[PDB]
RNA sequence: CAGAUCUUGGUGGAAGUAGCAAAUAUUCAAAUGAGAACUUUGAAGACUGAAGUGGGGAAAGGUUCCAUGUGAACAGCAGUUGGACAUGGGUUAGUCGAUCCUAAGAGAUAGGGAAGCUCCGUAUGAAAGGCACGAUUUUUCGUGCCUAUCGAAAGGGAAUCCGGUUAAUAUUCCGGAACCAGAAGGUGGAAUCAACACGGCAACGUAAAUGAAGUUGGAGACGUCGGCGGGAGCCCUGGGAAGAGUUCUCUUUUCUUUUUAACAAACCACACCCUGAAAUCGGUUUAUCCGGAGCUAGGGUAUGGUGUUUGGAAGAGUUCAGCGGCUGAAUCCGGUGCGCUCUCGACGGCCCUUGAAAAUCCAACGGAAGUUGUUUUCACAUCUGGUCGUACUCAUAACCGCAGCAGGUCUCCAAGGUGAACAGCCUCUAGUUGAUAGAACAAUGUAGAUAAGGGAAGUCGGCAAAAUGGAUCCGUAACUUCGGGAUAAGGAUUGGCUCUAAGGGUAUCAACUUAGAACUGGUACGGACAAGGGGAAUCUGACUGUCUAAUUAAAACAUAGCAUUGCGAUGGCCAGAAAGUGGUGUUGACGCAAUGUGAUU
RNA sequence: GUGAAUUUACUUAAUCAAUGAAGCGGAAUUUCUAGCGUUAAAGUUUCGCGAACUGAUCCGCGUUGA
C-alpha cells in the first residue's frame, strides 16, 4: 500500500515530518510528527544538561520545576564539573586577592 | 606506502600541474597534520578553519588563533620574541 | 590481515603458549 | 485512558460526580472489564475474577448507568 | 555605446554578502577606563567570520558604569586562546592581543588593528598575517609615524590604539586554489566579483578595448586620472608599467 | 487553487452567477429585445483573468 | 471607379482534394435505443509495470465535482456517451493551513532634497516611554530606576487519533477515544512558630517544595558527504486456521485473509559519578582513537521510543458459515537479513566555502517582599476556543502554449522475478483498453530487418550501418606532470545437472558467497534483454565548467596560475537632478578597485 | 572670522571622526586562574530599611577628539 500526505504540504521538509503505521482497519498511513527535542546545553562548557528531558521549548512548560532542574547550584543552567569550577576559582582568587591586599596594605 | 610523490595530492588526479600540486601538498599537509595542544600536552588540536585550531581534548577543549595552515607562523613566533624582548627593556 | 578465518585464528592459539610452555 | 488496578479506587472514582455511564465487557477469556466513563478519562479495571465480577457490579451505586456488553 | 560592467558596480547585484557575518570587528569605544587605566576582558569564543580570512574573537568587558556585560568583537591575533584575559587601555602590559596606544608602546612593536586615528576603532592592519610596525614617535607633536603593510610611512596621534600582535590566519594566500569552484566558494561570501571577463573579449559597445577583428586594445592601456568613469579601464595613472 | 482568499471566492461566486441562462418570462415581455445571454463564458474558453 | 499586394463584407476554381497514419489492440454476447466499431454490464485478449497511463498535493484554473435530464451546437468518424447543453445539489476544523514570527527585501515617521510629480532616509542631528515608591506633598506631585509596519499556504511554530458515514464533504461530519491554551476560584495533599521540603560520598533523585527589580544562559537554531549500528513499515519465511484456484497425472500446495491508531501508565545502556592506580602498557572501532588531566575492571547516575507489557481494544476492522436484521466461528504462534523506504544513534571526511533570523518557551544568579495565617511550576474536577481557505483537476482533456496541441510545468508514496541496479524485460495492487474506421497489399516513401562473393572500390569525408559490449582469469606499450595512460592493446572462460570443499551463532540453528570435481547437450553458455570498437599520429584549447532559446557548442568565453596598475580613508573605484545621498564597506594592502595573459615545464 | 610681532596664534562660522553625546578643562589634592560584581553602608546629624549630609571634593560648564 502506498500513502499519502495528510496535510497539503508537499516537499518533504524539516516540519513535513512523517511516520507510518498500521491503523486498525489494517490500513498503511502517515502519522505527521514534530521534531525532535533538545536537552538543554551547559551555559560554559556547552554539553548537554544531565537529568533534563529533551523536549521543545513550548514543550518545556508543561513540566513541574524539578524536571526542568537539578537540585545544585546554577542547577539547569551548568554542568556539575563547570559548577565544581567555579566554586574553586571564586574561592582561590578571593583567596589571592586577600594576600595581596595584606602585602600592600604595608 | 601507496604514492611515491604527490600523497596527498595523489586525490587531485593528473591535474592542475605538477608545481601546483606540490605546493598543496606542503601546505595541505601542514593543515591536516595533528599538533601538540600547549594547554594539554595531548597531541589533540586540529584545524576547524583557516586560523581556528580547537582542541578535542577531554576537559581542555581549548579553541585557538593561529595560522591559515599552521598552529603557529615564523613571523608570530619572531614577533612573539620581540615583544617579549621590548617589554623586558621597558 | 592474518588469522583469514575464525579456524586460523584458533590454530594460531593453539600454537602460542604451547611452544611457551 | 487510563487502567485502573484498584477495584476501590473504581468505585470511589464510580462514586464521583464526574462519572457519567459505565460499561462491562465480558471477554471470551472469562475476564470482565469494567469501565467507567469520566469528564476527562475512560478508566478500566480488568476483573479476571468472576466471583469479584459480579460482588462489584452490585457494589457500583444504583444511580450509575451501568450497561451490557 | 553601453554602461560598461565597472560603472555597473554601484550596487545592487554587486552588494556585500552580509547575512553569515558575524559582527563588525572593532574595538572597544575609547571609554574613560580605557583613556587613564585598563579594563580586562576575557576571551569567549575564536569564530570564522565568513568572507574574512582571518578569524575572529568574542571578548566579554564589564560596563564600568551598569551591571551588565559587553561583549565585543576583534580581530584575532596569533595566539590568541578562549579564555585568555585580554586588557585594553594606557595602563595596559606590552602583551599579545592586548590594546594599548600607539605612543605608549617602545619602537618597532608589531602592532595590528591600528587606528587612524584617535577613537575609529581600528582601521589598520586587519587582514590576516598583516601587521603594522611602529617605526618612532614625536612626542613634542603628539605624533607617531608607523610602517604600513604596503610598506608606507604613516603619521598617526599617539592616542591611537592598537592590538600587540599579528592578525592571526596568516599564510592563507600562499596556497594555489587549484579550482575555479574554489575562487568561486570564496567569492560567493564576497560579493559578485568573480569570474571576470576580458574586455578585449567584448565588443566595442561593452568596453573601450572591445572590437575589432583581433584581441587587442588599439590605444594605450595606461590611462589619466582626469578620464572619465567610462573611460578609466586598463592601468589608470599608471607612473611606471611593466615587470621590472 | 483549493487555497483561496475570501476576495477570490466573492468574485468567482459573482462570475458564477453571471454565467446562467436568461429567465424564459423575460422573453415574453413587451418591448423586449433580449433573446439570450451575450456575456455567458466557459471555464475552458474564456478565462476571468483575475 | 476595374485597378491603388486599395478598405470592409461576401463568395468561388483548386475539391469531395491534401488529409483525419506517434503513444502494441482489440474481439464476442447481452442490455439500452429510431439508430451501437465507439454507451453500459459480463466474458476474453492486452498494455501502463511502483522514476506507472497508480494514489496525492503545491502554482494555475473555477464549479470542470455530483445526480438527473438531452432536439440541436461542441467532442475535426460516430455517439443512446461526455470536463459539452439544461436543472438542481454539493466544500462543516480550538487541533489541517492562512492568521503569529522574522528572512532577503519593502516601507512610513525624524529630517534633508526637489519648480514639482516626488526623491532620499529607517534609532538617523527627534524632547521618538516606560516602571516603581509615598499616613496627602505649601490638599498647584514629589523621589528614584532604564527600534513602526509589511514581507514565507515549502522557513520558525501549542494542541487529534481510529473506525464509520454521502450521489458528491472529511484528521472538519457521526460514534468512540484524546489533546492544547487561557481563566477563575473549589477539593484533596505538600511546605511553614527550626519562615520558604528531604534523600544520595557523588553523578543526581523525589507529587509538591514562595522568589520581585536586575543580569545571564539555554532551547527555538541549522552545511555537505561517507560508511556503521538501532527502530518502524515493507519485502521475505516456517507452522496453524478459514475459504478459493488446480487436480489425465503430480503437488501435506497455489492463492487470499490473518489487522491494532493518536493518547495514557509502567518498564528499559556514546556522556557523567564513585572506589582504584595502570609499562611485560592496556582498552577498543568496519574505519586508531583513549588513558597519572585517572585507563582497564567493578558499582552507580542521566538520557528513554517509531521498544516491551497493559489501557484504548475487539465491542472495531477483516475473513468465513448459516438464518430471516440476527446467530455461529476464526482473526494464532513464530523466524530471518551487506534487502527497500523513512528515521534515530555514535562517528569519520571536506572547506582561502564553516553552512539564517525573530516570535515564543524554560532555566539559573540575585534576594525585594512576606493557635492563626501564609505560600503550593503537586494530583484532581470546572468553563471556553473567533475569522477566512476546505468541491474538483494538477494534466497525452480541467494549468500555459488561440485547441480536448506528441510541447512545457515543483514535489510525496513506490510490490515480485531476472540482474550490480530506481537499468531493460515480464508480473501483482491500482488504472486503462483512449488516439475515424473497414477492406486491400501497386509504385514512391517513413520505420525497422537480412543478404552469396568481395570488403570503402562509394563519398568532399567510413556520412549511415555494421562490428565490439556483462562478469571471471591471464596479460598489458610508447609516453608521463609519476597521479596516470588502462577496460591500453591482446588472449582464454561462461549452460544445465549431481556433488562435495571451505567461510558463521548457541550437540543444534541461521545465511548467500566464492573455489573445484565430474556427468551432460546440434563446440551450446552475458543464449531474450542489457551492453566500450580499437590502434599509430598531427593541429589546437591545459583540465571540469560557459554562450548565440529558434541555422554557428567551437580552437570562442570562463578558469587556477602569472603579471601590471591605482588606493593608507579628508582615499581609490562606481553611482545620484539634488541631498544631512548611496555601493565596495559588518571592508583596511594576505584589502578593494582597474586591466592584460591563461595549468605545469 | 578674531587677534600678537609676512610672521605666528585663537575658534564661534563651516569640515572630519566617535558615542548610550560618562568622567573634558581647571583648582583642591583593577594583571598567577574561562568565577562573582547590580537592587550602598558604614561614618556623621536629626527623628525605621523614614530622613539628611558625606560615602562618591570643588569650580567652569565647550558631549569628546582631529
Amino acid at each position: 500500500q502506498r500513502v499519502t500526505y495528510r496535510r497539503r504540504l508537499a516537499y518533504n521538509t524539516r516540519s513535513n515530518r512523517t511516520r507510518i503505521i498500521k491503523t486498525p482497519g489494517n490500513n498503511i498511513r502517515y502519522l505527521h510528527i514534530k521534531k525532535l527535542g533538545t536537552i538543554p546545553r551547559c551555559g560554559d562548557t556547552g554539553v548537554p544538561l544531565q537529568g533534563i528531558p529533551a523536549l521543545r521549548p513550548r514543550e518545556f512548560a508543561r513540566l513541574s520545576h524539578n524536571k526542568k532542574t537539578v537540585q545544585r547550584a546554577y542547577g539547569g543552567c551548568l554542568s556539575a564539573n563547570a559548577v565544581k569550577d567555579r566554586i574553586v576559582r571564586a574561592f582561590l582568587i578571593e583567596e589571592q586577592k586577600i594576600v595581596k591586599q595584606k602585602l600592600k596594605q604595608l | 606506502k601507496r604514492t611515491k610523490k604527490v600523497g596527498v595530492t595523489g586525490k587531485y588526479g593528473v591535474r592542475y600541474g605538477a608545481s601546483l600540486r606540490r605546493d598543496v601538498r606542503k601546505i595541505e599537509v601542514q593543515q591536516h597534520s595533528r599538533y601538540q595542544c600547549p594547554f594539554c600536552g595531548r597531541n589533540t588540536v586540529k584545524r576547524t578553519a583557516a586560523g581556528i585550531w580547537c582542541c578535542n581534548g577531554k576537559g581542555c577543549k581549548k579553541v585557538l588563533a593561529g595560522g591559515a595552515w599552521t598552529v603557529t607562523t615564523a613571523a608570530a613566533t619572531s614577533a612573539r620574541s620581540t615583544i617579549r624582548r621590548l617589554r623586558e627593556m621597558v | 590481515n592474518t588469522f583469514k578465518h575464525k579456524r586460523a585464528l584458533i590454530e594460531h592459539i593453539q600454537r602460542a603458549k604451547a611452544e611457551a610452555n | 485512558p487510563r487502567q485502573i488496578s484498584d477495584i476501590k479506587q473504581f468505585l470511589e472514582i464510580a462514586r464521583r460526580k464526574d462519572a457519567t455511564s459505565a460499561r462491562i465487557k465480558k471477554n471470551t477469556n472469562k475476564d470482565v472489564k469494567f469501565k467507567l466513563r469520566c469528564s476527562k478519562y475512560l478508566y478500566t479495571l480488568v476483573v479476571a475474577d468472576a466471583k469479584k465480577a459480579e460482588k462489584l457490579r452490585q457494589s457500583l451505586p444504583p444511580d450509575l448507568t451501568v450497561t451490557e456488553v | 555605446g553601453r554602461v560598461i560592467r565597472a560603472q555597473r558596480k554601484s550596487g545592487g547585484i554587486f552588494q556585500a554578502h552580509t547575512r553569515l557575518r558575524k559582527g563588525a570587528a572593532q574595538l572597544r569605544t575609547l571609554d574613560f577606563a580605557e583613556r587613564h587605566g585598563y579594563i580586562r576582558g576575557v576571551v569567549q569564543k575564536i569564530i570564522h567570520d565568513p568572507g574574512r580570512g582571518a578569524p575572529l574573537a568574542k571578548v566579554a568587558f564589564r560596563n564600568p558604569y551598569h551591571y551588565r556585560t559587553d561583549v565585543e568583537t576583534f580581530v584575532a591575533t596569533e595566539g590568541m586562546y578562549t579564555g585568555q584575559f585580554v586588557y585594553c587601555g594606557k595602563n595596559a602590559a606590552l602583551t599579545v592581543g592586548n590594546v594599548l596606544p600607539v605612543g605608549e608602546m617602545p619602537e618597532g612593536t608589531i602592532i595590528s588593528n591600528v587606528e587612524e586615528k584617535a577613537g575609529d576603532r581600528g582601521a589598520l592592519g586587519r587582514s590576516s598575517g598583516n601587521y603594522v610596525i611602529i617605526v618612532g614617535h614625536d612626542v613634542d607633536t603628539g605624533k607617531t609615524r608607523v610602517k604600513l603593510p604596503s610598506g608606507a610611512k604613516k603619521v598617526v596621534p599617539s592616542s591611537a590604539r592598537g592590538v600587540v600582535g599579528i592578525v592571526a590566519g596568516g599564510g592563507r594566500i600562499d596556497k594555489p586554489l587549484l579550482k575555479a569552484g574554489r575562487a568561486f566558494h570564496k567569492y560567493r561570501v564576497k560579493r559578485n566579483c568573480w569570474p571576470r571577463t576580458r574586455g578585449v573579449a567584448m565588443n566595442p559597445v561593452d568596453h573601450p578595448h572591445g572590437g575589432g577583428n583581433h584581441q587587442h586594445v588599439g590605444h594605450s592601456t595606461t590611462v589619466p586620472r582626469q578620464s572619465a568613469p567610462g573611460q578609466k579601464v586598463g592601468l589608470i595613472a599608471a607612473r611606471r608599467t611593466g615587470l621590472l | 487553487p483549493s487555497h483561496k482568499s475570501f476576495r477570490t471566492k466573492q468574485k468567482l461566486a459573482k462570475a458564477a452567477r453571471q454565467n446562467r441562462p436568461i429567465p424564459q418570462w423575460i422573453r415574453l415581455r413587451t418591448g423586449n429585445t433580449v433573446h439570450y445571454n451575450m456575456k455567458r463564458r466557459h471555464w475552458r474558453r474564456t478565462k476571468l483573468n483575475i
